[PDB]
């Protein structure tokens, strides 16, 4: 087994970001089973051989629409497991992310209530000097 | 019109 | 005195019901004029001189297809004011249908659900059709959703919506109407069915060998799951099924309530010439990962609960043998918290087979009704290509500048992946 | 019911209107003299879309006939089923605009403008509530482009949540009547992108060249031009007049195509094409259709769409065909030539069915599609308006008539700005 | 209680399992349809009100031999996905039969072999009929037999391959499409009987006398000895054989596993009805070299394994009197490791013989299968001009170009070789 | 099912497929006003693999007839069964290579090619799924050599897994019309031995020579003479479209005839040939039909395979004929003409037996054959070259439209290597 041992480990990191609740993170077992699939359409490639013949133009194009079958499998196999680091690592940072833009809230809330408190208090001054 | 028989055409 | 209540919301869930209601009315023995020449009471009313009218509205915003049925064949079976039209299609649009052009009719629908449900006490539920791709279905439907909860608080809900294709089209905006109506169908509906029309496709390309099939042809197979549904609560058997009991007896929690249907055996005239349909392999075609009603392979999910209604002269034994055979089918996991995963219901009328079509007379039917983690990926698809189309701000100006704010997008993403959490950890 | 209002600009937009006429009252089988004659129901049930009752059992078309000059209004009415038309309806100009912008939108349809915005106006407070406005007009000509402009943005003032279809039909580059081809498009041009939900554009030079080597006709009159374009206006319309398993509307196809409001511009396309001695051995099978609609030997536009991308296109079907080779098919041509459909937007494909085929073809298709393969022609009218304006040509008949050059400044401006965006996302 | 399964693929398949089948249909009295105006269960289902459909599967990628049984006159004797067809030939190429055009069929053609399995209990073998110089019938032969032996492994296989001779091949290629499945059909198979073409002509010629029965009575002749094996269990007889009796008695070992198939007496219409057809006559005509079905001269071998099928009007007392005196007689020589090396299987039944074939009334037949050390022969001719044709490196072209590389030749050569090796050191 | 596109090229290409469509479809009883009579079900059954359905009822055959010459469009739609054809089809060429294969191909042979490639596609693409190509074409005139075998090499490049089948006719050595046919000649073979899976060879001097004393015809003409041929072209195809005992493919014998994949070069015959004033006076019997096979005295080309080895060689039988015998005369002419056959193939004889015979005989068979017999033919214009090629003669033709020498020693250098193999293997 060339690669079969890399699947046991990665899920011991799934139980530990589990255990850690700090860190939420939403549904990533989909993460899993392409982290595998990328991967298992990457091992054989230092095994896809392919041999020619007699050269006629027949056997050579036929015969090398293999490898731009399989060079074009790589580009396959690494742009959805690029874009799937992109948008599931954006979805777990988004909620670090939104905590600094309702730190913002946080200080708007408390500027409006301490504004209107004193516009009570503005208005307790004023009716009593009439 | 010869674009009518030819768009509408049955026979 | 008992009864349920349909709505047939959107194009898609008129034409359901155009099939849905021709097979009820010739499997009662009535005809499209509305009386036969106390079974038929949970579907049909009954008004004077033998005289019975369907419990069902018909609710769109295009005046098309609804006009089309009053001037079709079947003018004196609904009552005329059931069928609420509108004027102005909704046009694929969420915030049409529910901000601009969805409150002038849905006062006048609540009238007519509120007057034909407080005829008979014991009412039992919706059965409600929609598609959540178009406008009107996943617009006005989803207006009906939170009003209903706010009316008739504990009466169950059973969605029945036809989900967007993982693979073609019919639109280009059905990202952003479907995923927005399932915010609001989450918190609204109890039972929530998940049809698709690319695996009706595919069943009646193999199972019925139907080439080239059209929707009136996949209506009658929705026709026949509805039929198959509800037939214990139609007519005596062994074990008899309630609505009530789908509810309790299938979802483990409040929040999974979706749904993976499948039917079987659905045969032609030709094929049954050379098979017996015997109660064994009837179950395992059921059970057959291909012969789904959404399009998901099961393999690579994991199932929790199953319901199945046999429908006909079916017998005892090979009910439990079978369903055993299916319990130690290897191929068919089971989660570890639910040790027995089948509930089986016997009714004693066999199916009825709308003539001129392509099913055949059959002696015994399954309809199978699963929950599974399966349909955490149908909704995965739909993510992914959600945030692709977003992510450039595109058809944001129909839905912003129509009559609802900016940020709907962005919490219906939030409630999505708040529904992935729920399917991703009742699967371990 | 639902209700569309046809509005004819320009001695095109008057021709090709009346000649829109022709194919409606052939689908709708209505005799000349108003009558109707085939006794079938569903092809009259809504005929309130384009028609309205005249109390005599006539159906009168919701139609507004307009132009500087009575010579075209005098052919109409001449020709074939022009004894249909309401008289008030022809409104009527008397100098005649000289092939001139400026006196077609400033100084003389000033004084036509508010004539026929009565007009307008009155077919339709007269019935429940509307459905928008869809015109033919044309670009080159004065009469047209100078003064279809400000009814335009006269209708947009007064309804303003409404739709606006043009079909415009646009100068050409190889064949140059109207010698001031450009000044008359370009300054219709950024006075329509924010004036119009939806611009789809018809070429002269293309019908050319579609009748020519498609339909296999040695000698092309105008008449038969503007029959395969109305192929084209009736299909667009067709499915709120006819019922069918998906139905759509103008303002299905403008939320389900343009992603942004400054691009809504359309590529037209119309199949079946087929000759004279072609019509027997050719089989009329969907995906034979489809390919058709997908070839620019088949597009009224002479904008090659395959040296762009499609952003999105709507087709509907029209006619008794099944709804496998309905969908699985546009998948395939979303598939096959995968590099010609954008990317950021997946499935980039739309349908909609009508039930009754037209007359004569069992089964039809319209293609509609804000294609990014625009920016072509974009070009070939800005160079040929930059090379007869940095040597001040022409120009002495419309700044002495009542505009300044600033007007002309913005009008690269916008396009400019309109061909950027277009740039972005190819 | 008892089935038996049959695999027909190829063109050889499809003709040689037709004329089973109308022998068949003559034997249990089933007219084409379905109807009869429990012995048929091992053959015959029981789909409904007199309805019965045979077990079976027909595999052919050539779609010009299974659309004219579909269209031709056992339309509906047949389950309708019981004829499967391909769209292109695999066109004597094992490569692309099992590689690349042959994998869209191979699960089209399993979830009906499991519908089949799923029927009744009791399946109790897989026999099958192919072409081995066919590239689908060795193609499509070996990849389903891959699988089939990962899924069903424990259940027993009987094959039935018109292997090819020295002289007539009909092809070029076929050294390289027979010995590349056979690195398959060791590992794999359970028993193997071989035939060959002008086996059937000469034993038609000097025993028929006709000089021009075509490709459809070689067919009949196969079917006759198809029938015989089987009809111990398809009806009663005094000393009982089934498949897996077979599976256990012939073969010694794993590897020494290929039988050779004869007939007796194999006579004309005006031949038989002027003698005597007796049990020591016929069983003396059995072993003699020129009733033998696979052109394999005997005299440079020896016996390892006798079994003998008899039918009809047979007392069981004379059959181990004609096996007195064929034992004595030094013509046919044994192994010196097997004192007893018989087995006789006594049936009541006589043929049905098809009226108009050129078989005539017996009223005792006996179908031989024998193991031997005769099968060196008929394949040492084989690798020599396997290596009279590689060496050069001959038609290597046609089968790398689909993705079987070089190297797979070499390594089914030094299984061949091992398989010759094998029996020498068996005999001696 | 399977489908067969049958492309014309060049002035004795559309003769000969025309006769192909005459020996089609009366085995298939098609009127030529397209309706189908002779109410037998063998007929319709495979038909789909050279007509289509027109939704019309009638058929219109899969062929695309192209040449640079409407004159022999004209004689094509004139003549009997013309109208069957499809006009799209017809790709007309107005100027005319005038036998020049440098105008034939790359500077007027790039132009119809790109109009001529969106016929062939779009019904190649049409069908669920296609098998092969089967070409006719000349080598002797420009218009089919060189846009002919222009169309061989573009088709490649887009269909990589299916066959290519090629039927073309070759030079004469004694009389010589278009006395630039040997650089005519191997201007195609050079393309040809690598672009075509299958080449099969008919010559028109040897077509004549069948035409005489084994039919006993007096007075031969061009129509009878591609007849024989045409026949022989309906023959390799006929098992496709017609039951049998042991079926084949038209892919069946091309990947059994190459042992190695530069030698594919056929020898074409048809047995039983015969006079009318013998045609139902002689005995039919299964081993006279091998006899008039294999010899010189039947195959239709310029060889002798008496001065060569049949390297591998396929036969095809029809009718209701049984087999075995069919077995042991192809072993018995093995063994006699054991001098005649390579050792290092066992068995070299294909047997195919289809169950249906032509029309006017009670059975018939065609005879293919990958001989090294082809090589005379191809030294006798090897050495043509070496006294014309040497004296630089009607050279400066070819260069006027951008030619090379290069690609001239090209020409003859691998075909001079395509004799190497032909005389290693005897
Ligand atoms: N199964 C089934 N699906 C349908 C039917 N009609 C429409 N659909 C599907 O529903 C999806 C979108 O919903 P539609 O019904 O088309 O549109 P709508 O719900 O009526 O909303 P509007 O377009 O605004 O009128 C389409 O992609 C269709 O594939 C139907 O009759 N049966
Ligand atoms: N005895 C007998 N042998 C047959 C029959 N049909 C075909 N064969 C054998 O099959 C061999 C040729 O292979 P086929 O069976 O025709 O081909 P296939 O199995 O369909 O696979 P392909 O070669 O790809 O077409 C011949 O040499 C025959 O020995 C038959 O009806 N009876
Ligand atoms: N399709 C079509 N094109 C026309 C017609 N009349 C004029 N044109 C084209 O329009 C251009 C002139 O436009 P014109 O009619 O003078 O513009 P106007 O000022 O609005 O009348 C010419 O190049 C013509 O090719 C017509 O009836 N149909
Ligand atoms: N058998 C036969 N040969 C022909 C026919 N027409 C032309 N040829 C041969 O083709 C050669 C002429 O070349 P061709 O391709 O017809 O010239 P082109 O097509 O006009 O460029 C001559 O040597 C003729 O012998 C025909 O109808 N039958
Ligand atoms: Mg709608
Ligand atoms: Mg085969």
């Amino acid at each position: 087994t060339p690669a079969d041992v890399l699947k046991t480990e990665f899920e011991l990191k799934l139980q530990s970001l589990r255990s850690i609740k700090g860190s939420n993170a939403p549904a990533l077992q989909e993460w899993l089973r392409v982290f595998v699939s990328s991967w298992k359409t990457l091992q054989t490639r230092l095994k896809s051989v392919s041999i020619p013949e007699k050269p006629t133009e027949k056997v050579l194009q036929l015969a090398k629409e293999k490898i731009e079958k399989e060079r074009a499998l790589t580009f396959k196999a690494l742009v959805q497991v690029q874009q799937e680091c992109l948008r599931v690592m954006k979805q777990v940072f988004e909620t670090p992310w939104r905590a600094e833009e309702l730190a913002r809230e946080n200080k708007e809330q408390t500027a409006k209530i301490s504004l209107l408190s004193s516009d009570v208090e503005k208005t307790r001054e004023h009716t009593a000097v009439l | 019109a010869v674009a009518q028989l030819l768009r509408s055409s049955a026979e | 005195m008992r009864e349920v209540i349909s709505i047939h919301v959107g194009q898609a869930g008129i034409q359901i019901g155009n099939a849905c209601w021709e097979l009820f009315c010739l499997e009662h023995g009535i005809q499209p004029d509305g009386q036969m020449p106390d079974a038929f009471n949970t579907f049909f009313s009954e008004t004077g001189a033998g005289k019975h009218v369907p419990r069902c509205v018909f609710l769109d915003l295009e005046p098309t297809v609804v006009d089309e049925v009053r001037t079709g064949t079947y003018r004196h079976l609904f009552h005329p004011e059931q069928l609420i039209s509108g004027k102005e299609d909704a046009a694929n649009n969420f915030a049409r249908g529910h901000y601009t052009i969805g409150k002038e009719i849905v006062d006048l629908s609540l009238d007519r659900i509120r007057k034909l449900a407080d005829n008979c006490t014991g009412l039992q539920g919706f059965l409600m059709f929609n598609a959540v791709g178009g406008g009107t279905g996943s617009g006005l439907g989803c207006l009906l959703l939170e009003r209903l909860s706010v009316d008739y608080g504990k009466k169950s809900k059973l969605n029945f919506c036809s989900w967007p294709s993982p693979q073609v089209s019919t639109a280009v905006v059905e990202p952003y109407n479907s995923v927005l109506s399932t915010h609001s169908l989450l918190e609204h509906t109890d039972v929530a069915v998940m049809l698709d029309n690319e695996a009706i496709y595919d069943i009646c390309r193999r199972n019925l060998d139907i080439e080239r099939p059209t929707y009136t042809n996949l209506n009658r197979l929705i026709a026949q799951v509805i039929s198959s549904l509800t037939a214990s609560l139609r007519f005596d058997g062994a074990l008899n099924v309630d609505v009530t009991e789908f509810q309790t007896n299938l979802v483990p929690y409040p929040r999974i309530h979706f749904m993976l249907s499948s039917y079987a055996p659905i045969i032609s005239a030709e094929k049954a010439y050379h098979e017996q349909l015997s109660v064994a392999e009837i179950t395992n075609s059921a059970f057959e990962p291909a012969s789904m009603m959404a399009k998901c392979d099961p393999r690579h999910g994991k199932y929790m609960a199953c319901c199945l209604m046999y429908r006909g002269d079916v017998v005892p034994k090979d009910v439990n043998a079978a369903v055993a055979t299916i319990k130690t089918k290897r191929t068919i996991q089971f989660v570890d918290w639910c040790p027995t995963g089948f509930k089986c219901g016997i009714n004693y009328q066999p199916p009825t087979v709308v003539p001129g079509g392509d099913l055949a007379k059959v002696m015994r039917a399954v309809c199978m009704i699963s929950n599974s983690t399966a349909i955490a990926e149908v909704f995965s698809r739909m993510d992914h290509k959600f945030d692709l189309m977003y992510a450039k701000r595109a058809f944001v100006h129909w839905y912003v500048g129509e009559g609802m704010e900016e940020g709907e997008f962005s919490e219906a993403r939030e409630d999505l992946a708040a529904l992935e959490k729920d399917y991703e950890e009742v699967g371990i | 019911m639902r209700e569309i209002v046809h509005v004819q600009g320009g001695q095109c937009g008057n021709q090709i209107g009346a000649k829109f006429w022709e194919v409606i009252s052939d689908e709708h089988g209505i005799d000349p003299t108003g009558t109707y004659c085939g006794d079938s129901d569903l092809q009259l049930e809504r005929i309130n879309v384009f028609y309205n009752e005249a109390t005599g059992g006539r159906f009168v078309p919701r139609a507004i006939l307009m132009d500087l000059e009575p010579g075209t209004m005098d052919s109409v009415r001449a020709g074939p089923f022009g004894q249909l038309f309401r008289p008030d309806n022809f409104v009527f100009g008397q100098t005649g605009a000289g092939n001139n912008w400026a006196k077609g939108h400033y100084t003389e349809g000033a004084e036509l403008i508010d004539s026929v915005l009565d007009v307008v106006r009155k077919e339709a407070e007269g019935c429940d509530c509307l459905q928008g406005f869809q015109i033919t007009h044309s670009l080159g000509g004065g009469t047209g482009s100078g003064m279809g402009t400000l009814l335009i943005s006269k209708v947009r003032e007064e309804y303003p949540d409404r739709i606006m279809e043009t079909f415009s039909v646009f100068p050409s580059p190889k064949v140059s009547d109207t010698v001031v081809e450009p000044y008359n498009a370009t300054l219709s041009v950024h006075q329509l992108v924010e004036n119009a939900d939806e611009v789809q554009v018809i070429d002269n030079e293309a019908l050319y060249d579609i009748c020519f080597r498609t339909l296999k006709l040695t000698t092309p009159t105008y008449g038969d031009l503007n029959h395969l374009v109305s192929a084209a206006m009736s299909g667009v319309t067709c499915c709120l007049r006819f019922p069918g398993q998906l139905n759509s509307d103008l303002r299905k196809l403008a939320v389900n195509l343009i992603p942004f409001p400054r691009l809504h511009f359309f590529l037209i396309g119309f199949a079946p094409l087929t000759s004279r001695g072609s019509q027997q051995y050719r089989a009329l099978s969907v995906p034979e259709l489809t390919q058709q609609m997908f070839d620019a030997k088949n597009m009224m536009c002479a904008s090659d769409p395959r040296h762009g991308r499609y952003l999105t296109a709507s087709a509907m079907f029209r006619g008794r065909m099944s709804t496998k080779e309905v969908d699985e098919q546009m998948l395939n041509v979303q598939n096959k030539n995968s590099s010609y459909f954008v990317e950021w937007i997946p499935n980039n494909m739309k349908s909609s069915v009508c039930d009754i085929p037209p007359k004569g073809l069992k089964m039809s298709v319209t293609f509609v599609g804000n294609s990014t393969a625009i920016q072509e022609m974009f070009k070939r009218v800005s160079d040929q308006f930059t090379a007869m304006f940095r040597r001040k040509a022409f120009l002495h008949w419309y700044t002495g008539e009542g505009m300044d050059e600033m007007e002309f400044t913005e009008a690269e401006s916008n396009m400019n700005d309109l061909v950027s965006e277009y740039q972005q996302y190819q």
